[PDB]
């Protein structure tokens, strides 16, 4: 199971910016891996390791904290587009 | 509008709140009409609405409809583009000789310089050399044929001696190809001038309605030959795609960097205003 | 009660019976899941004359016609309503079956007085003498043309669907079975949607060229 | 080809074994492509496929678009084999001057003759009489103006001497009106005939595009101000639907009782075949 | 197909704030619901509109803007579970 | 397996993938009509290779492929059975399952006897955790190609079934789909036959005229 | 949509227009009194294709065109919301506005930065501007011909009123207008019946004779 992991939180205090960077490191330690930034994702062996995992996320959210989470396919997955920020010819046909 | 839009696959094209409308079983797609500049169908399978037509007109886009072998059949031309082509016909009307033949020469001028450009840009001293000397030989009325002397010594250096025009290989085929995209879009900038298209700035006694839009046309013929001169070895639909990213390219006017189309706009203004004006100033394009 | 899809260029009107011959078995396909799936599918839109959209519940699907179940118990109850109708427009067969209803209870309850224990009762209407009778349609031995006049005639007894709309269903029906159809549901004046990959000769009907250009035809 | 296929109607056209296929709502029909000459598409509903489109192409077939408002708008421009109107254009651009006045002279005699005959029709005796004796006393190059002298004759005896074409009313909006109907008829036909509606046969104004087709609907410009003078008292919209039902009366010409749309036909072919042959005959119209 | 969208860029110049702030409300027009900050996603009727609203996104984008897209299923967006929040010795008062 | 009407001069084998055509309106919606009547009626027979009738229970007949539930009491039934079948198979993976099930009996156990109030408990069942999972067959699918798939993949699991049939169900399926159900049909081994009233081009099938004469095509 | 009433033998369609003619002034008049007093009454009994009864409340009848009031709450809603439609079906203009109305939102929120107190707002939507604009339909200057075309513009707008009747209200109209309303009801699906007590020539309408014999006719 392809595990999705959005997180956020205000991050203008310092207590706030602490508790970020300690959840950060948290959720490196637990094998998840940082697309970009709030963007994560970690793949979780079966329902098991799921089950406990959410448990634990919901343990180690920061205070005001906010975790969105995903289950996703490997076909999804792939199909993940990122986008970072207009073309002249459009072909609407076969691409050559 | 800034986006050439092909469209080799069978579907319907509907004008609906001024977006061009295109539908298929697969999948639906709107496209704005202000952000079109050129429409072009490769197919016969592609249905179309009269009243789309009637928008493309009024957007003043140019329609290029193909054959089955996907070379391009006829183009729709407007019958009035803007009220000050009425006007414009008394002018043409009223040109003369001197400034057709001037206006004509220094093109050519232009032409066989942008060839020996290409073949200087090629590391030929003697090809190019000998271009320069035809280009500082031209004279009015083209006594010597140094153009059509140039076109044969530019074709016969690049492609070899055995090489010609009137061969049926793919070179050629690509040449008249590019030659008619090229055309079709000189051709549709002298329909927003208003002139007559049929009404050549050379010979009187040749009748062709792409005759003008050839004579405009002919300075930026070696942009083609370049893309046809390193594509050669790949296939004619390889080569066709490298024909389709000229638009996407863009080339240097002496003024800045700008889009082929726009410097095909700008330069056909300054043609009708410099023959208007009988010779004020002649655009000059360089490679 | 007009239909639209992203494939036609104005909504549809469907009144009485409407034979829609779709020619591209990809369009007629994704029309037919999008029919089936209608309520999660917002690219097929069916809206009525107030131009508001019918849920999924307001429209009656039908592909199998054999299939599908006539004998419902909303279908028998207003079917004995209607019975019972009948027989109350009729002022001498209503008296008639009130006298033998009548002679029956005496029997009844003569037996019943005859009992040691105290026994009450309260009537015998004509409700129940068609409920115990049970009244009922027969798809059993009826054929397929038999089956979907059947069903025309009892989509007047159905309250909540909006629209009856059958699927493939003209390929079994000969020609002049199917002008009766027609000519049936003109009668009826409900809204009937025949979705057909090839058209039919001699009806009009809505052709769907491979072009995707909607075009009446009177053959 | 020979007859000339309009379609004024919604419908579909497809191409299936060299036969056109015309698909209406009412019936369909097949017509074969080498009966078929020019194609002219009235409104904005029509529905084409562009394999038709290529095997006109092959047929050299003119292919005719228009807008809403009937007014032709672009036509298809094949690459090559031409069609035999741009080769008439040619003589369109050499007419001559005398020709020009000529027909122009005929013309505006015809309409001020018919102004004058719609008097005597409406038994005013002076003005028609005066209107006749002004169309006596017309010359060529106009130094008396007597055109304009029996236009505010004729609007004067028709609404009123308070009337005039300055004013603005539902009078002047409902002539305007027919004269745009007018127009867009004669200006189609005059796309029929191929000539360009730019070059007019009035040598001083060249301002309006439509020159050509609107000095030679002249002509037949009383007959709508002969329903604008019995609708006059009717709102602007019941002015309309009576403007509306000309299409459908049937008018008479010279040679024997016909509908607008061939009149105006046969009319304007006239006029160009005598324009290019200069003056053979020149094709007059009485009401 | 649920579209899960996470959005960040630098936020610290006023013209960052007001590129995100229109970024924002670009993506609620579109029919997007904010989960939580960063967090969002929007139901896709097919891939047709995915693909369309890819582009749109991509068009939309502000200067140094990242975003990540994922798709998951309707049932397992429905499966998104958010989560709002090892030491010897606690302390409860004054930190010290 | 065999199909045998009085129309017919011989009976004609259905094996693997087999289109039947009939030019016939009237023969064709009187063969539909003989198929859902098929146990009234006697008049149309079916012999297996063993030349032996089989019952109306025996014969799957599937005219719309959307409007067939995948999800049914039996088929429910049957795989529930097969899965504890599958789990007695193993003796130590179903010990496993009777401790994790006694632990969290232990475990409500005590939360009941916490309460205030009297409880009693029976037991809990393998099977009463699968039905509380909810396991059941796939119930996605995206077009009739594929839910015609999962119809085919459902009637090669039911033994109980010997033939499948289909009526009028090609005229949704492009020719190209059309020849991938063919060959999923030979690769399945099912026997399935197909209905349809007008022929088919590309493909082979029997077609049977007007006449009567039945003729092979392709 | 068919009504029936005592004098007819069977119940008549009511499909887009129709135009009634009672020749009779007892049997007309009596029939318009059941109109008004139509939920007291039962002779007079209107059913949809359902044989389901239309309440009173979703009869819509009318006899004075100029004093009914078009402009309600519920019409002005609605006629607001197709409005805001219309303005999001086109993205460049909705771009436009919610450019504009960013502008004066700045414009605002500066003035209230500016005051010592502290100010909260939201937003400044389409509908509210649109309700400030204070769009509604003018009867005032409308002939009687333009209003009751804006009630047939409005019919689609009132969600509740099933049919429409018209009690003498085509004495006012010309042919040519009465051939606009009709052509226009079968563009606008709705159904309208008019009651004249005479015939009027050159339209399809049922004739009932002083007879009681109700006959088609095309004139
Ligand atoms: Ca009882
Ligand atoms: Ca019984
Ligand atoms: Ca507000
Ligand atoms: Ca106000």
């Amino acid at each position: 199971m392809r595990m999705i992991l959005m997180f956020d939180m205000p991050t203008d205090t310092a207590e706030e910016r602490k508790a970020y960077r300690k959840f950060r490191k948290f959720l490196l330690s637990e094998g998840f891996i940082m697309h970009q930034f709030s963007v994560y994702s970690k793949l979780l062996l079966n329902h098991t390791a799921n089950t406990a995992m959410v448990g634990r996320l919901k343990a180690n959210n920061p205070k005001k904290g906010n975790i969105t989470i995903l289950t996703v396919t490997e076909k999804q997955f792939a199909r993940m587009i990122y986008l970072y920020g207009e073309e002249r010819l459009v072909f609407l046909g076969d691409n050559y | 509008g800034w986006r050439t839009v092909v469209v080799n696959i069978h579907s319907k094209l509907s004008y609906k709140n001024n977006h061009l409308i295109f539908r298929n079983s697969y999948k639906t797609e709107m496209i704005h009409l202000s952000e079109i500049d050129i429409l072009l169908l490769e197919t016969t399978d592609i249905v179309l609405t009269t009243m789309l037509v009637k928008r493309l007109v009024d957007e003043n886009i140019l329609v290029i409809f193909c054959d089955d072998k996907r070379l391009p059949t006829a183009f729709l031309t407007p019958y009035y583009a803007r009220h000050d082509s009425s006007l414009q016909i008394a002018r043409q009307i009223a040109w003369k000789e001197n400034v057709k033949c001037e206006v004509w020469t220094a093109i050519i001028a232009q032409k066989i310089l942008n060839q020996s450009y290409y073949l200087g840009e090629c590391s030929f001293f003697e090809k190019s050399q000998s271009i320069m000397e035809l280009y500082h030989g031209l004279e009015r009325f083209d006594p010597s044929n140094r153009e059509g002397h140039s076109a044969r010594i530019y074709f016969n250096t690049l492609f070899g001696n055995d090489f010609t025009r009137e061969s049926d290989n793919d070179i050629n085929a690509a040449l008249d190809y590019g030659y008619t995209l090229l055309l079709s879009m000189f051709a549709r900038e002298v329909v927003v001038c208003g002139c007559m298209t049929q009404i050549g700035l050379k010979h009187a006694n040749q009748f062709n309605q792409f005759n003008l839009a050839s004579d405009i046309m002919e300075p930026f013929r070696p942009i083609i030959d370049r893309i046809v001169y390193q594509n050669r070895h790949n296939n004619f639909v390889k080569i066709k795609k490298e024909l389709f990213s000229i638009f996407s390219e863009t080339y240097l006017y002496n003024g800045k960097e700008m889009y082929l189309s726009n410097i095909v706009s700008d330069y056909t203004k300054k043609v009708i205003k410099a023959l208007n004006q009988l010779g004020e100033e002649i655009p000059e394009f360089r490679i | 009660m007009k239909i639209n899809f992203s494939l036609l260029d104005e909504p549809m009107e469907v009144n009485l019976g409407t034979v829609l011959v779709i020619e591209d078995v990809s369009v007629f396909a994704q029309l037919v899941k999008e029919f089936y799936q209608y309520d999660e599918q917002s690219n097929l839109t069916i809206f009525d004359s107030k131009i508001r959209s019918i849920r999924s519940s307001e429209l009656l699907l039908i592909t199998d016609i054999l299939g599908y179940d006539i004998n419902t118990s909303q279908v028998l109850k207003l079917l004995h309503t209607d019975i019972v109708s009948q027989l109350n427009d009729k002022p001498e067969v209503r008296s008639e079956i009130d006298s033998l209803v009548s002679l029956i209870t005496d029997i009844i309850m003569a037996e019943c007085i005859e009992n040691e224990l105290d026994i009450e009762y309260d009537e015998i209407t004509l409700l129940e003498l068609i409920k115990a009778l049970g009244v009922r349609i027969e798809t059993k031995s009826c054929t397929v043309f038999e089956k979907i006049f059947e069903i025309l005639q009892i989509f007047k007894y159905l309250v909540k669907k909006r629209i009856l709309v059958f699927v493939n269903s003209l390929s079994y029906f000969s020609k002049d079975e199917i002008y009766q159809i027609l000519e049936y549901t003109k009668l009826s004046q409900a809204d009937v949607l025949f979705l057909e990959p090839r058209q039919i000769e001699g009806i009009q009907q809505f052709i769907l060229d491979k072009d995707y250009i909607l075009m009446p035809y009177n053959n």
